[PDB]
């Protein structure tokens, strides 16, 4: 999913 | 005031990135979004190199495709909204170097489509989760 999914992963990461 | 406020945030963030001369919310965001930008830049490094943001059209297209893939799972949280600003920072940097016709007034168009995406796709969740002052800032402030 290229960049999109990576940003989601990092986003959920710093959200927690 | 919804769109304008986000527009103001997207615009403050890119002026910060482009190092050119903000509210508490914006200061809090710039700090967390920039931290995420640095992390995205090194990890997605090799992948971003093979894309040339030579115009605002390309920047807008790339932003919308990337944002669509990121939010297609229906999940929205503050962490993810912060990555939106990080990505806009990555785009402005690539645009500054690769834009064929250097129009030092296209950065306002970028803030526009960033606000547009956020407003139309996360505006309701943002409101229900406390807006910027009672949602974002409470969660990310020192």
């Amino acid at each position: 999913g290229q960049v999109g999914r990576q940003l989601a992963i990092i986003g959920d990461d710093i959200n927690r | 005031c919804e769109f304008g406020y986000i527009y103001r945030l997207a615009q403050d963030y890119l002026q910060c990135v482009l190092q050119i001369p903000p509210s508490k919310t914006s200061r809090v965001l710039q700090n967390v979004a920039f931290s995420v930008q640095k992390e995205v830049e090194k990890n997605l490094k090799s992948c971003l190199d093979n894309v040339n943001v030579v115009s605002v059209d390309t920047a807008r297209t790339l932003f919308n495709q990337v944002m669509e893939k990121e939010f297609e799972d229906g999940i929205i949280n503050w962490g993810r909204i912060v990555t939106i600003f990080a990505f806009e920072g990555i785009l402005i940097k690539k645009l500054l170097r690769q834009q064929i016709a250097p129009d030092v007034d296209t950065y306002k168009e970028i803030s526009y489509f960033v606000a547009e995406f956020i407003m139309n796709n996360t505006g309701e969740w943002i409101r229900q989760n406390g807006g910027w002052e009672n949602g974002f800032v409470k969660k990310f402030e020192p």
